[PDB]
């Protein structure tokens, strides 16, 4: 019900549009796509996913600048130039950075100059000038005309932020340093190839990769009471596409069990963080969470305690699917915050 | 000895120089390398293969713009334009296109403009471009052949022995395919590319595609015009591939005989170029193997004494790299200047 | 409706029951399952595929020895001996060998001794054992055919349309191979096994091997005796495979015509059994596909108007499972008792 | 120089024999192999490795009960029965449990009854009756006739034990809970198959697996001052083999840097734990450590501090290759402890 245009049709944007058409009453209107890749290819790409597969409904190609989905037509642009995108012509309220290119405020504002009303960053802003808004976190704290170009850091971050917040909230966390198991992505190198970071520069499919994540900061960003409270490094598994993290923290409580917390875990996940947060009980593995709208799913049989307060936690997420849903409902809120 | 230069430092050139240093009395000498990457970055990179592993020789960045190879310093440059590259500067005798973009006569011509003597290509020369292959046309190499190429390792594997097979019984025709492993030519994840198949992630997907081999064999063997038109199957492995092929030969026979002739050839001339494997062996059992071809004589079969199924493997780069080695040596041959 | 029983609950039977519950008006009824695993273990297991994912239906262990399927309770048993299994007890009409060990007449006979009416097999019946295939010999199925089998999904994919192809132009001969994905038949790591190839880890290694298809087609088509002898390439994917084949047909033609006839057949009878795919598509693009065969008409080619390269895919189990479904239904057909 | 016989030719035993023939002056004589798999296959198996490949020297098959390697012949047995192995006939001083079957003392003592002098367990003893001896840890504390059947837990354990010991030694570690990245193994299921542990029962090649490891106990075993000090769960990556672990601990020091420790790290690794321990500096990934004799290799750019004492550490190991070397030099010490 509000004009939208994806800026860069990353796999992220692919899953995103999957959710959008898979959305019940999406208050938003994604009408034109940006990716310099040809519409027939695009239609194919989204029409043939790997992680889950073909769109579970028709996709057609009206005039090859502008294909369709189930009769519902979609415009497409294909450029690397921001100003060369008809944000003004197409009257697009919101830019969906699906390239990670403009990790700068100005880069996004370029498309605003090209006639955009707002920009959202589907990534951590390399600067700080952009509000990295998160569901269940600062989404409520979002305001219209309050930096109408807001950002949204990695799924990695978003998966962790809210519930650990609730954890330091109900129990109090002294500190802690996480570590995830991220799955390889385009930034990684299918084969050892010319690339900046030595690590992800290696052949991805055949190497776990020690890297880091802006999350440990982004969490402190969204949780200023977490400033310098969390560290943690990114482990990049040659896994198809399954995101999952662990972290041990020192609680500020007396040194309670982990069990009780898992109870409180699911409680809040069933409470204020319904749909957003899960705490499952079934002993499950990576594939056991494909295409799960939960920003996180904890398994109690995992999270534990070392030293009363030294307490461990495990949970999962889909770097896109969930992240996609996050984009969805934030924009929907933005739409509510929209005039 | 002969001053060499590599360009577009793909894993291709990486394994290549790994062989070159490992080459016994390399009559050639690479002195510089171009690729978009940086000096220490590339040094680190080559220092550790994901298949062989680390390099069994210290390589440090001897200078901020060059790297040593146990002291063997080689200049590292980084550009997307051959004219920006020290060919006439370093008096470069030969540039090695690894970028895959100068698949044209013109692309190589740019290096010659910057002062290159000859240009050799790891890729099928897109268009009327000569490709010499050991035991195949390598004799047809002349010093006048300053601009010549090399088709996909896949092709080069097939060429010689299938030539002998047409020379053995007379291959009326027969098409093929290959268990080719993926590569950068296929996007790691589903990213936009000229070929939708190539565009696919394919990290977990077999890719149907093709290769100039279908014609490259007809190319290298005009006699083999149209007698074969095979396609390419980009498999979800990162590794050495094997090839499928059934042919229609004129003389009738049985597989075992063909296998024996295979061994014989891998003794007479295909020695070092070709091996005959009879044990139950898989991709792992063919790595760092210098014979371009490993005949699975144990499994090759013939239908109707004419329809000859065959199995033989080929290393994505390592073997191909060796092919590059000895062809470059042939260039050092007939090299009065 | 008809009381069914599955044995050796491999991923085969898992996907099978997933289809069966998902089957529209399943005229059949599985009531019990045997496999070495345990009740809640297996329930959890089937509850989550690694390819489809979770089961879109609650399955709990209804009883400590049985599990529900949204309330549809089915007994779970665990043994290595059919005589230990409630065939005469539960009055079992049909047992489904998934163990792969009762590849003999005798193996199935054990179930009949414990009170089985008929026994069907997911495997190529090792020895003189009938295998019926939809659109192939399914009509030859008689109620007297109490002990009949089913060869590898690979085979069943090939049979019908290649039959029509011999019926279309007349396949003089021609052998094949398949991009078959690995399985438990190959050891996860390099562990001892009857076949060294199968013994190999192969998680990262293409495996050359064979399949009874080379004869199973001659089996199902005695007419096809010796006209094909193809081998198996166990590929490092866990998934649906595609098949390579070039044949020698008697009537000359062009690929596109063959493709059109393919579509036509996939309308007349191969409808639901077969699909014709023309888009650039890979293994992912064929999952949970019920047509046993997906002709890549877009890439099939012919040499000399007789040497016909072909591409068509087949799901390791899911499609095969569907084959099991409708053959079992045919058993429910001609089932006066 | 002392009679040896591998009991169960696991991939572990394969790498082991690789090292043994690859050993400079192996004071031990592995003469006969146990695995019910046929000698021709065996010869093939070892003669064709995956993780590194064919034996880098000849292997032949003398009479198919008894093949050879580079002229050096090797007997072979093939059984699951302990008493049915010619420990007495072949006069084998030491049993090399390469099956994990006899995680019990009695199971090993069976082969002693079949005429063995000693048994070593290439695995964690499920009981406790067996000394889980470790290089740089209790290897010095090993004594002859002191439970001549001693054990040796997982590489996982052995990788961690010694240096973390030195860490709580020089700096003092309050507590901590690790987590590794183990690579799938035969116990895992290439495809979802009938199996006890739900997790590794899943298709391994396509799932990270949440499991645990006896290590957190084994470390407390070998480090009684670590009793209940460490926990941590096993993460099973679908990668061929490139074992690696992380752990954050609270130090008992003032809250020092991690850097200084990395210095002390390599120092001890260069000091008493030469060859045994590595602390590399190059930013590297999984494949960057294939076939490395170091029980562990730390990279400094990884290990860090959260709360002064809350300190993180990363290091790697080969579940067999290194572990193999461990078996080697312990037996060699055993040989020195041997009369
Ligand atoms: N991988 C994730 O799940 C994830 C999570 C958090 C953040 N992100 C951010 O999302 C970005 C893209 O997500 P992805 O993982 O699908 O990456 P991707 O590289 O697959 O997506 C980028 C796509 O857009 C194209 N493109 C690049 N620059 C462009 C430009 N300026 N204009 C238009 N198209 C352009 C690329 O060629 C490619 O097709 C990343 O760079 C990252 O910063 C992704
Ligand atoms: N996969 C193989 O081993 C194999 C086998 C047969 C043939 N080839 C040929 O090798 C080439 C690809 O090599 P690869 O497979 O190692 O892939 P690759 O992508 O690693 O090689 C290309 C490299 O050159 C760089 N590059 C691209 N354009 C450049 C330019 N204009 N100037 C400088 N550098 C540039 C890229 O960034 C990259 O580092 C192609 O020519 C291909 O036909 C590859
Ligand atoms: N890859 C495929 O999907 C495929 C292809 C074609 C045919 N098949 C046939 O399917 C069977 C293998 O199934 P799979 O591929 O799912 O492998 P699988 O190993 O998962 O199936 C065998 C299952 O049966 C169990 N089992 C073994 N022996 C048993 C016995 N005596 N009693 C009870 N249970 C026993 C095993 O523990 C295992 O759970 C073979 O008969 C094979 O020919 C499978
Ligand atoms: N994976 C590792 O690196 C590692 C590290 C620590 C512990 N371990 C221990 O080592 C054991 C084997 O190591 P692996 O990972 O190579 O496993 P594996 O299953 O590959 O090795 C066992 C081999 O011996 C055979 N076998 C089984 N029981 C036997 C018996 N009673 N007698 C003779 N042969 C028998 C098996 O069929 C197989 O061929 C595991 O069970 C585990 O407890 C291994």
């Amino acid at each position: 019900k509000l004009k939208v245009a994806i800026n860069g049709f990353g796999r992220i944007g692919r899953n995103f549009l999957r959710c959008w058409h898979g959305r019940k009453d999406s208050p938003l209107d994604v009408v034109v796509v940006n990716d310099s890749g040809g519409v027939k290819s695009a239609t194919h790409l989204l029409k043939y996913d790997s992680i889950l597969g073909t769109f579970k409904a028709d996709v057609k190609i009206i005039d090859n600048e502008t294909f369709s989905i189930d009769g519902k037509p979609i415009k497409v642009v294909s450029n690397r130039d921001p100003l060369k995108l008809p944000w003004a012509e197409l009257g697009i309220d919101i830019v969906i950075e699906g390239t990670g290119v403009f990790v700068d405020g100005p880069g996004a504002g370029k498309h605003i100059q090209a006639g955009a009303k707002k920009v959202i960053i589907t990534a951590p802003a390399k600067g700080s000038d952009i509000p990295t808004y998160v569901v269940g976190v600062n989404e409520k704290d979002y305001g219209h005309d309050v930096a109408n170009i807001i950002s949204n850091a990695s799924c990695t971050t978003n998966c962790l932020a809210p519930f650990v917040k609730v954890l330091d909230e109900e129990l109090g966390i002294v500190k802690g340093t996480m570590t995830t198991t991220h799955s390889y992505t385009g930034d990684q190198r299918l084969l050892d190839a010319s690339h900046r970071d030595l690590r992800r520069a290696r052949a991805a499919a055949l190497n776990i990769v020690p890297t880091s994540t802006g999350a440990a900061k982004a969490v402190s960003l969204v949780l200023p009471q977490l400033k310098g409270k969390l560290n943690g490094i990114a482990l990049r598994v040659p896994t198809p596409n399954v995101s999952v993290v662990d972290l041990v923290v020192n609680i500020e409580k007396v040194g309670v069990t982990a069990e009780d917390v898992n109870n409180a875990f699911r409680k809040a996940a069933a409470g204020p963080l319904k749909g957003v947060l899960d705490v499952c009980d079934i002993p499950l593995v990576s594939v056991d969470f494909r295409c799960s709208d939960f920003s996180s799913t904890i398994d109690s049989s995992l999270t534990m305690v070392m030293g009363g307060d030294m307490v461990k936690v495990v949970a999962w997420y889909d770097n896109e699917w969930g992240y996609s849903q996050r984009v969805v409902d934030l924009a929907d809120l933005v739409a509510n915050k929209w005039p | 000895k002969l001053k060499v230069a590599i360009n577009g430092f793909g894993r291709i050139g990486r394994n290549f120089l790994r062989c070159w240093h490992g080459r016994k009395d390399s009559p050639l000498d690479v002195v510089v390398i171009n690729d978009t990457g940086g000096v220490k970055q590339a040094s680190h990179l080559l220092k550790y293969d994901s298949i062989l592993g680390t390099f069994d020789a210290d390589v440090k960045t001897a200078g901020d713009s060059a790297i040593s190879v146990d002291g063997k310093v080689i200049k590292v440059v980084s550009d997307r334009n051959p004219v920006n590259l020290p060919w006439g500067d370093m008096g470069i005798d030969l540039v090695i296109e690894g970028t895959g973009v100068f698949v044209d006569r013109d692309g190589a011509g740019k290096h010659l403009q910057a002062g290159a003597k000859k240009v050799l290509i790891t890729a099928p020369g897109k268009g009327d471009i000569p490709t010499y292959v050991v035991g195949v046309n390598e004799e047809g190499y002349t010093h006048a052949d300053t601009i010549i190429s090399n088709a996909s390792c896949t092709t080069n594997c097939l060429a010689p022995f299938v030539k002998v097979l047409d020379q053995k019984f007379g291959i009326i025709k027969g098409t093929m395919t290959t268990t080719h492993s993926y590569t950068g030519d296929q996007r790691l994840l589903d990213a936009s590319h000229r070929d939708l198949r190539r565009a696919r992630a394919a990290c977990l997907n077999i890719v149907p595609t093709s290769t100039g081999a279908a014609k490259a064999v007809a190319l290298v063997l005009p006699n083999l015009k149209g007698k074969l038109n095979g396609i390419a199957l980009r498999v979800p492995t990162p590794n050495v591939s094997v090839v499928d092929l059934v042919v229609q030969v004129s003389k009738k026979t049985f597989a075992e005989e063909v296998n024996a002739a295979f061994r014989e050839s891998a003794d007479n001339e295909l020695k070092g170029i070709l091996s005959v494997c009879d044990e139950p062996l898989v991709s792992i059992d063919f790595r760092c193997t210098d014979v371009s071809s490993t005949i699975d004589s144990s499994l090759t079969m013939v239908m109707g004494d004419d329809m000859v199924k065959v199995i033989a493997w080929y290393d994505n780069e390592w073997g191909y790299s060796q092919r590059v080695v000895d062809l470059a040596d042939i260039v050092a041959n007939k090299w009065q200047a």
